[PDB]
């Protein structure tokens, strides 16, 4: 039930952000934006 | 990939130093300048091959032509 609640909140809070492609602690591993300069 | 493209567009919208275009580093303005100057000069010096036939001249000289 704890896991169910956790995933049920993860859905609502992550699936419609457009800012969380992954977790922010691992954004170093992402590719770099070509539009920033 | 789609998500990352969306995120990049979004963070570019949120940032102020964002590129005004997504057309990365442009490096073909030098070649354009060089070919422009080249065509200009090539015309300027394909003119004076034609405009200097110079058959003969008539210089007035004291004692002879006067």
């Amino acid at each position: 039930g704890k896991i169910h609640g956790a995933v049920w909140r993860m859905k609502h809070l992550f699936a419609t952000n457009f800012k969380m492609v992954g977790h922010p602690r691992y954004a170093y591993a992402l590719p770099k934006n070509p539009l920033l300069q | 990939k789609l998500k990352l493209d969306a995120y990049h567009l979004l963070e570019a919208s949120q940032s102020e130093t964002a590129a005004k275009s997504a057309l990365s580093d442009l490096n073909w303005f030098s070649d354009l300048a060089d070919i422009y100057s080249g065509q200009q000069t090539m015309a300027e010096m394909d003119v004076a091959l034609k405009a200097q036939g110079e058959q003969k001249l008539s210089y007035p000289i004291q004692g002879k032509n006067i």
